[PDB]
């Protein structure tokens, strides 16, 4: 239940409140059919695409139910937090004609109220890296959706008292947007203190209490504490209530939020700078599915080890050439991962892929293909940064590995175009002197002749008809694997933001990001592992 | 604009031309006729945006109304002398000289109807004699498959092919043997009256305004008579004891939207004053080139009243005649159910879903059908679609003066409770004691201190929220201008754009402002009493018990916790401010209850449902801690009110003028002399 992804959404929990038996009389002692409903785990409705497309998928599901109703969206609160990439919002509808199924003898056996909707969380560009030094503070909100029991106290008191508008909480899933005791302008905020010294994330999850006359300062009650353990882009961990609840409010809040979520809180930093935050969880009795999201204080003070891209230095990337040519970045799971696999791909139809030798699984690159605007040929570079603990910059490295060239529409070449998938590199750790051979026709001299790829600070230009340029990146154990792209393909190139004369950084439909150069026509992506 | 008209009698389409002709010789609007053979083509054309208006009788208005055309009348014609005008024509049954037959023995006799599905030829007569045809008709429609009853029969417009009888006596002499045309010698009241003057048959089924409209020799009356309902047959002109259906009158129609009540009513009023009864020889709009009658308009009729912007077909056609136009084309073991299903009408979603839960447990004996605001829940309980609801006194007025009755009334627990009373059914009602509560934090305010301040009351048009206070404030001021009174105010149910719905908040997202359903946070008793305590207005006018049930967290939610009853005190008429616990002394006034309004149809039946599925199944006495809970429950003041500790025994005050008390009717007649209401004026049209 912690296989993370780009966007989740739980659907409201409509409880079967039809007394009379299926074919009989009124399930014998006065009850309903389904007198409780906890959640399940075939319901996290993974999403994909643009945030608008995710929202529209939810919208279209509710529409598929019924088409006249109107959807009460979330926007009218979330502006209060000025989110930009990640949102933890809600959709619902209370214009629904309730489901009735009757028996021949007039009796009834199924009744589901019309209230239909989801709670959801959606993130963009998972954080391939994170701030490193010091601690950071995010602010942001959350949303939740509970189970749907029938007597949460044993007295059937009005479902207006304990929190929510009528019929929520007692005959459908108690939810959040339908909670109406808080500082009514701002119900559910929360704060996030992240410390990378221990690669940990603590957070407070707060439900504003109620002010009688709408003047006073708030009465924040923190409802859920968050202790999460980092793992690159993602983080696992535990959501659990504090004890103030269990002590004071054993009748109003200790009655939905009453079981921890052990190892069952997942989340991911979003924004390539680790500046926004998404997450979800489900309390271990499957009774409170809740999704949350926060955002930086906008006063971003940089980190000294610059891991998180977006005004710092990249660490790990997933680079994909777009449709039939140009290159782009596809948001990064942070995960490493294929020869003649003739099976389906997530792109829609049957991937017939050919990616060879797998004696190096840390960095990946090469060919993705898929047969039944269009999508003809696929070059990818999915490379994870080095674990900065294994082997420092004192030593010597001899890299052999994978290689793939492309040119565009004309007939292209493969890994064995060098007479062998070599992509050979020699470097000394203590000097950072990357050089080697990435053959174009045969050998080193009948290829692009640029060498001495020194690394200054973090930045680098490893290179292996004058004044050329090639870029790379670290993978595997600490400085133990290498690889990147030639920065000389066309006017534009492969790899980092395209060198297309630096006019506008994709501020239009032209793509004129970065510096100029001359126009050959040849591209290549390379990578390699260490040997000794 | 060019206003058209849709003829049906195109040979007699001369009371069409003459109109635009001798109106163009005056000035002329660009009128024209767009002729067809049958009226249904005209209903199509107007729905198809091809014509503006053609008058229809009863059955034809019904057929012209339902989907997918949705036609709406605008102008209800007037019948009678220019001194005493009415719009309720009658339908009667004329006979031979002696005849010796009564309406209950018409087996094989030779009839003369007036037109397929008309309320003096087909619908009223059939329905009158329907217990005699005995047709198990899911197949075999009425037309003759069971009008074998009569052997000989003439009914113009009938499908000649299908059945043999329905135009034998219709001497049409050719393909027009059966036609719905202007050349059927036995078509209108005059034709289906010559079908009795010629003695070819006996029973003519026609209006009451013909026996004197075509018998000029005032000696030939004493033989022709009127076939009465009451087992007998009385002389002609006593028809107010011998008529058969108080039908409505042919009422010019026009589209649902863009139907232009205004435009055609304008030109029609010009013509009503210019060419009306007893006027110039320039083609009066009531007359006939002799030989025919009612030529594609009406004749022997003075004028036509204007039908208000509220009336649409179901409302226009009455209730009796509408139930009768429907419950003939559905089987007798189906439309005897509808007379046992108490279709209840809620208001807005939340009590609709309370009502659905009810329907479920009901044993299929109480369904539900809802609406948006008590105005429209009335607009349903009228046209047949829901035979009950419950509403606060000022609404018993606005409804009873639309032609309904109060059935039972929410017998609130008056201050003298003192016990749980089991005979709560037959303890006659006591009204409620409406007060004006205020927060004694501010101590400056007195009785004279109500005008121009910030204040919010409980409802619009109800007795304790908008008509007992503002009535007395009008009686002192004289300026029945209602927004100038108070600077800012939250009265739920008014316009939302004024300076009178500025201090309301609405719903969660904050969109439903002042809407009179349960989605306007400051609506209803506890609603106004929220608006005050949250300190945005000063004086509240609400029922007393609410300031009693909103301390000690009696609403255990946010706003009603933390509050004390020693924090507010009442107003008076002098200026003092006493403590609330004894509002029996210094309140604002008395007022009448709410009550369950319904129709005269199904009122011995809503004493067999509500009387024993509330007294049982019903909050104190058989179940509901678990199943029904139809009162103060999981839900608060929905579909009833949460002091409804029983249901009543109204004890005679059916004629609301006997119920509301002669003083409050006086008050609200003084009030609604400055303020109209969307309903009341249309429904005062519907008693003319
Ligand atoms: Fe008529």
């Amino acid at each position: 239940v912690n296989r993370p992804a780009v966007g989740a959404a739980m659907r409201l929990l409509r409880r079967n409140t039809a007394f009379h038996r299926e074919d009989g009389t009124a399930i014998p002692d006065s009850k309903q059919a389904e007198e409780k409903l906890s959640f399940k785990e075939g319901d996290v409705l993974f999403l994909y695409g643009s945030k608008g497309n995710k929202l529209q998928q939810l919208k279209s599901e509710i529409h598929k139910r019924d088409s006249d109703v109107e959807i009460r969206t979330s926007e009218k609160e979330n502006k209060k937090y000025g989110y930009e990439f990640v949102d933890a919002g809600y959709v619902y509808t209370k214009n629904g004609k309730d489901e009735i199924e009757q028996n021949s003898g007039g009796k009834r056996f199924t009744h589901r109220f019309g209230y239909d909707g989801f709670v959801y969380y959606s993130g963009e560009r998972p954080s391939q890296s994170l701030p490193s030094a010091g601690t950071v503070k995010y602010f942001g909100n959350w949303q939740y959706m509970t189970d749907a029991k029938r007597h949460r106290t044993g007295k059937a008191v009005a479902s207006d008292d304990l929190g929510y508008i009528t019929f929520y909480g007692n005959d459908i899933g108690a939810t959040s947007y339908a909670a109406k005791d808080a500082d009514d302008r701002e119900k559910h905020p929360a704060e996030y203190t992240v410390d990378f010294d221990k690669k940990i994330l603590k957070g407070e999850l707060i439900k504003n209490q109620y002010v009688q006359k709408k003047n006073d300062p708030k009465k924040p009650l923190t409802i859920y504490n968050i202790t999460a353990d980092l793992n690159g882009n993602r983080f696992t961990g535990s959501a659990k209530v504090n004890t103030e609840v269990k002590t004071r409010h054993a009748d109003k809040e200790y009655l939905f939020f009453h079981t921890d979520a052990d190892q069952r809180l997942e989340g991911g930093f979003f924004g390539d700078n680790g500046e926004e935050l998404a997450g979800r969880f489900i309390s271990n009795d499957n009774g409170v599915f809740g999704v949350f999201a926060g955002k930086q204080k906008t006063n971003a003070s940089g980190t000294n080890p610059a891991m998180p891209f977006g005004k710092h230095t990249k660490i790990l990337d997933s680079l994909k050439i777009s449709v039939d040519f140009e290159v782009s970045t596809m948001p990064d799971f942070g995960h490493p991962d294929s020869k003649e696999k003739t099976i389906d791909l997530a792109d829609g139809r049957k991937m017939t892929v050919s990616a060879c030798c797998d004696f190096l699984t840390y960095v990946k690159l090469g060919r993705i293909k898929t047969e039944r605007k269009g999508r003809d040929i696929d070059l990818f570079l999915k490379g994870i940064r080095t674990a900065e603990a294994d082997i420092p910059k004192t030593g010597t490295a001899h890299y052999t590995g994978t290689w793939e060239a492309r040119i565009g529409e004309p007939i292209q070449w493969d890994n064995k175009a060098d007479k062998a998938a070599k992509a050979e590199f020699d470097v000394d750790f203590g000097n950072k002197s990357i050089s080697g051979t990435l053959t174009e026709q045969n050998g080193v001299e009948p290829a692009f002749r640029i060498e001495n790829g020194v690394i200054e600070g973090n930045g680098f230009h490893a290179t292996a008809a004058d004044n050329l340029l090639v870029t790379g990146g670290f993978y595997g154990p600490q400085a133990a694997e290498l690889g990147g792209t030639i920065f000389n393909k066309d006017g534009k190139s492969l790899g980092i933001t395209e060198d297309i004369e630096n006019e506008v950084e994709n501020e239009a439909d032209v793509g004129e990001q970065l510096e100029p150069e001359v126009k050959p026509q040849f591209g290549v992506v390379f990578g390699a592992k260490k040997d000794n | 604009r060019s206003v058209q008209w849709c003829a049906v009698s195109q040979p007699e389409a001369t009371k069409c031309f003459q109109w635009q002709r001798n109106m163009r010789k005056v000035r002329g609007p660009p009128v024209s006729c767009i002729k067809r053979d049958s009226p249904i083509q005209c209903i199509q054309a107007i729905a198809e945006n091809r014509a503006d208006a053609v008058t229809l009788d009863g059955g034809f208005i019904y057929e012209a109304g339902l989907a997918p055309y949705k036609l709406r009348p605008v102008a209800a014609e007037v019948y009678g002398t220019e001194r005493q005008p009415r719009t309720h024509y009658y339908a009667v049954a004329v006979v031979k000289k002696g005849g010796s037959f009564q309406l209950n023995e018409l087996q094989g006799l030779k009839s003369c109807h007036t037109g397929l599905r008309r309320t003096a030829g087909w619908n009223v007569p059939i329905g009158t004699l329907r217990p005699f045809l005995n047709w198990t008709g899911p197949p075999e429609p009425i037309e003759a498959a069971v009008a074998r009853f009569f052997s000989a029969s003439c009914v113009p417009g009938a499908d000649k092919g299908q059945f043999p009888n329905l135009c034998r006596l219709c001497a049409g002499t050719g393909e027009n043997k059966c036609a719905f045309s202007s050349q059927e010698p036995y078509f209108s009241y005059s034709g289906a009256f010559k079908c009795l003057r010629d003695g070819a048959g006996d029973v003519a089924f026609i209006r009451e305004s013909t026996v004197f409209e075509d018998l000029s020799d005032e000696a030939e009356r004493d033989e022709y008579e009127l076939l009465c309902p009451d087992n007998t047959r009385k002389p002609v002109d006593k028809f107010k004891d011998c008529h058969l259906a108080r039908v409505p009158s042919h009422a010019v129609v026009a589209r649902s939207v863009n139907g232009k009540e205004d435009a055609i009513w304008n030109l029609l009023r010009q013509a009503q004053e210019k060419f009306g009864k007893d006027k110039s020889p320039k083609f009066q709009l009531f007359g006939s080139p002799s030989g025919q009658k009612d030529l594609l308009f009406k004749d022997s009729a003075i004028g036509f009243s204007r039908v208000p912007p509220r009336i649409d077909s179901g409302l226009y056609l009455g209730s009796g005649y509408f139930t009768a136009i429907q419950n003939l084309r559905k089987s007798e073991e189906e439309v005897a159910a509808r007379r046992a299903r108490v279709v209840w009408c809620a208001v807005g979603e939340q009590e609709l879903r309370k009502c659905n839960q009810w329907s479920g447990l009901s044993e299929g004996s109480v369904t539900c059908s809802s609406a948006s605001t008590t105005e429209d829940c009335i607009a349903l309980v009228l046209k047949g679609e829901a035979d009950a609801m419950s509403l606060d006194g000022g609404y018993v007025y606005t409804a009873g003066k639309c032609g309904l009755v109060p059935v039972l009334a929410e017998n609130y627990k008056s201050q003298q409770s003192s016990d749980p009373d089991p005979n709560c059914v037959d303890r006659p009602v006591e009204g409620y004691l409406a007060v004006a509560v205020v927060r004694r934090s501010d101590t400056s305010l007195t009785w004279n201190s109500v005008k121009g301040k910030k204040s919010c009351h409980t409802a619009v048009d109800r007795t304790a929220g908008w008509n007992i206070p503002m009535g007395l404030l009008f009686n002192q001021t004289g300026s029945c201008k209602f927004d100038e009174y108070f600077s800012q105010s939250c009265a739920p149910g008014s316009d939302p754009r004024s300076n009178l719905c500025a201090l309301c908040i609405g719903d969660e997202q904050g969109e439903n402002k002042c809407v009179p359903n349960s989605n306007e946070r400051y609506y209803g008793y506890t609603g106004a009493f929220r608006c005050l305590a949250e300190n945005a207005g000063d004086v509240a006018f609400v029922k007393d018990v609410t300031v009693l049930q909103n301390t000690d967290g009696n609403n255990n939610e946010a706003w009603a916790k933390d509050l004390k009853l020693a924090d507010f005190a009442l107003l008076c008429l002098d200026g003092k401010r006493k403590p609330v616990t004894e509002a029996r002394s210094c309140h604002l006034a008395m007022a009448p209850n709410h009550a369950v309004v319904s129709r005269m149809d199904k009122v011995e039946r809503l004493k067999q449902v509500l009387l024993h599925q509330q007294a049982k199944f019903g909050r104190n006495g058989s179940d509901c801690p678990d199943k029904f809970c139809l009162f103060q429950s999981e839900t608060k003041n929905l579909l009833f009110n949460d002091n409804t500790e029983c249901l009543a025994r109204l004890h005679g005050k059916t004629t609301y003028e006997k119920y509301l008390g002669p003083q409050y009717v006086a008050g609200i007649t003084n009030l609604k002399k400055c303020s109209t209401s969307p309903l009341l004026e249309a429904c005062e049209f519907l008693r003319k």
